């Protein structure tokens, strides 16, 4: 319930998507025997969110993972609600919201 | 009486990773925060500049109970008990030995924090163990600034044990060595080009950091306007102002410099003479 | 409400518009029974938004863009506006907003 | 048990396995010695989160903590449940709750 | 006639690392709480700036019973028997044995950062090799302004004469208690608001605000203002100085205001002297 | 007595493309940032010109610890432990393992493109027919001259006779950067500003400025001269040589400037055989 809670909860959503695609484009780019991240690329993320001065610099690694991710379906559908919600908010506020949706996004991978 | 010699000094233009922090994942990053106007500006610690001190103190013979081995990276103590007496690293920066001549001194120099006069934006820089061959120790980022850096110190002269200590420091801070950071790809040297010195005899100093930009991303730098209007309203006394270097010829080159207060102000465009007129200032005072 | 937010939203929706004539236009290049790329396209307009380095890049860059859009209705209507809206703030602020968009482009097509 | 015990209970055991993965890393990366401190990894935790001030900080670094635990399978099981108890809950309350999982944790035999 | 000199000082901007609470674990906690919007602010206590008004006074002459050793850091007392008649420090900062107990000439409250502290957190390390338990650590500091506000009881002094030493102390104030080595931090103001009245009622306190989260810029007050416009706080009563005076002169209308005609100098030692002035004029010194 | 070697090397004026950003998409982004008077430059890093000054060493046949195969493009360590006594590139550059430390000698600046980098991106197809990745590229060039500034701490040195074998590295600089087979970019300097002091203060990083923002002509900065002719930087420690010394003679009063009094040497080779000559007479070589 409320409107707030409903829009943060599917930004965890879209934060997942996005980083579901992120882990099949990791995916498609290894090949041979060697064994393709899973955790490590986790590590990655956590350490590239953290690395974040200011707001400018994580609002612009923040579409740009966004954008990487690709299709996604939870943006589709909700397009001012995201927009304001990321343009709004403090940055701090969406990177911690940004790390909950990774520390549960592992469920459906 | 007691004499306090307060200074605030600008290095030269420059890319600079002098002061890192946490290691946190492949890139090392800056030490900065909120400075001004709610930008991040970079900044240097000044455990760094003392450590640069101690270094010089220890170069030019001089007796220092820490003693910088500079071959295994370690510290050495010539007496384990300090004597600030002797030794010139005990008199200047102190010291507190806690674990468990009196065991603790407060020192008679104290430092800030060197602030980038410039905002910190990008300034990343690509770093590859290079080869055909990768590894995990293979792609590393480092991140640099191209500005120059500022920090204000004061110094409590008569807390000195031994009074004509304050001359190898002023020098010290002149001729400073490398200030902590990588200097294998960045070498950044710290010493000043721009000085702002006061010799005074109480505790107020109103210099804390009278350097500003203009264009925040050039290289040029200019006395805050609110120093300016500090010197020509009344305070600031001029005859105790020592002012030296780059920012000399701005200085003269401002309208109505000679009729303004300022022009009465110690200025030398060398600062080999400002540092020589001060120091002859500082050894009558001090009966040296 | 507040409507520097109702720029924020029609410039996304601008913008949106544009690519979509851009992506038009592609289909229009490519022949014969390759497929055109949908998700490269995308990742091809990631990649050219960051390749620019302030100011005089990703200005002319983002105007020429949205120039090569097509008839975009919704810029008839903003032409003002999105142009004193161009002309200030950020330009990483621009790339940001630009992102976003890219990011909740699809479910026009 | 009503539903905000259930969501208690299921944030403690979150919280227990974040802890668990952060003292498998600490272990992992300190195999050297006669063996890994235990005792000083929960001292240091202890004193991190009695480090957080206020609520932004606080939350920061639960999420920080949170991820760096790993897959978190209760996390992986109750995304709704347990992201909307901590961005709603304060963050005394929260700070409380992680220090009985702290407290009620048990090392792996 | 009973005589109050109460005034809030605004310090300069600058990194500040002062009053660390109680360390926690690795970290030195800087001293924070909630205030104005319900945001962190660093402080001050009112102690370290008391304490600091003590050293003042002991390094220039002004024989004081509490003497602070400066090289044993401890402090000696002259006499046991505390003396307000003889002794600045008994006569304006009181005491208690647990006798007289005095009451304190000087009344002070904890000095506020005019900003938010966001995270402020600096590295430690203990250059390389041999790290050991003490080799990591990490300092909170702020670069904002301190502001304080304080009053002085000029009536109860047992000597009259001695609040100037005081006006001299908070105009040229030491070394507040505080990480002075890494974070060199000047006390001394730059803008003061003094209110020279004689009744118990001063509308001057914690006026200066700027809020602007992470500036400097530090503007007087839109409260303050209005109350000086409503018509108490006369100007007469009323001495502005210091870097405030020029925004203050920059405002519109500001040669109408009431708060024209209030003693304003933008030198600070000029409105000191003439403070001094009036002061000693009124106490009969 | 602890000598220091500080310079400033200007390059010649060509079409460069040697150091990359992160390299995916269409273009081969150049490493570039801002610089003075707010305005993008193009870099070159300074582990590339330490990579070709141990490059150097190794082809000359002075005893270096890692080597360049150069058929299979990786490093090999003939050593696994480090000894700066014997190698010339560890002695040097230093090392670290992760005693296992080494700080080195020589310590160097990232390279700045004199003149800021505007437009000149390149095209990259392959041939005709199967537009495979291979196909349609970018590549960005810069015609400028590079800069850069490098400080040798000789004392440091294990062996002090190894600082001439890096004046000579310095002088004949072997490939620097990768795009040598379309953008064959020598990095041999073609104007010096050479320093042999024995103080740890240096005034004379990136001395050089442009003198029109798209012109290959280049002036010491007004700068370098203003400090030089104010009397810090003694002109018997400053060697100025190279291209710039027509230009510091068409100066004016050049014969009363304090410039002329410094070692200028139209001939590179003359000015680096008579600094080599007064470092070995100041070594004891």
């Amino acid at each position: 319930n409320s409107e707030e809670d409903k829009q943060y909860l599917i930004f965890i959503k879209v934060f997942q998507q996005a980083m579901k695609g992120n882990f099949a484009k990791i995916y498609a780019k290894t090949e041979e025997g060697k064994d393709p991240p899973i955790k490590k690329k986790v590590e990655r993320l956590r350490a590239e969110l953290n690395y974040c001065y200011d707001e400018l610099s994580f609002k612009e690694y923040l579409s740009d993972f966004l954008v990487r991710g690709g299709l996604n379906k939870y943006f589709n559908e909700h397009q001012e609600e995201i927009a304001l919600l990321i343009k709004k908010s403090p940055w701090q506020e969406i990177r911690i919201w940004s790390l909950l949706a990774i520390a549960s996004y592992k469920p459906k991978d | 009486p007691n004499y306090y010699l307060y200074g605030t000094v600008l290095t030269r233009y420059g890319l600079a990773s002098l002061n890192h922090d946490i290691r946190r994942g492949n890139k090392t990053i800056l030490q900065k925060g909120y400075w001004n106007n709610g930008k991040i500006h970079s900044f240097v610690g000044s455990s760094a500049i003392r450590w640069a001190l101690r270094f010089y103190l220890q170069k030019q013979g001089y007796l220092v109970n820490r003693v910088w081995d500079e071959e295994e990276h370690i510290n050495r103590l010539t007496s384990e008990d300090f004597d600030p007496e002797k030794f010139y690293d005990d008199d200047i920066f102190g010291f507190a030995l806690l674990e468990s001549t009196p065991n603790q001194r407060m020192g008679a120099l104290g430092m800030n924090m060197a602030v980038s006069l410039t905002p910190y934006d990008g300034a990343v820089k690509l770093g590859a163990k290079s080869g055909r061959e990768k590894d995990s120790t293979s792609l590393h980022f480092t991140e640099y600034h191209a500005t120059r850096y500022q920090y204000y110190f004061g110094i409590d002269a008569t807390h000195l044990k031994d009074f004509s200590r304050i001359l190898p420091m002023i020098d010290g801070i002149m001729n400073l060595p490398k200030v902590g950071g990588s200097s294998n790809i960045f070498n950044y040297p710290f010493c000043p080009d721009s000085l702002v010195f006061q010799w005074t005899n109480h505790f107020a100093s109103y210099i804390s950091y009278c350097f500003e930009y203009c264009d925040p991303k050039s290289k040029e730098a200019k006395l805050s306007q609110e120093f300016i209007d500090e010197v020509e309203c009344g305070q600031i006394d001029p005859s105790k102002l020592w002012i030296g270097g780059t920012i000399v010829k701005d200085l003269q080159q401002l309208d109505n410099f000679e009729s303004s207060p300022l022009n009465k102000a110690h200025i030398y465009r060398n600062r080999n003479e400002m540092i020589e007129a001060l120091k002859t200032v500082i050894k009558r005072d001090l009966g040296l």
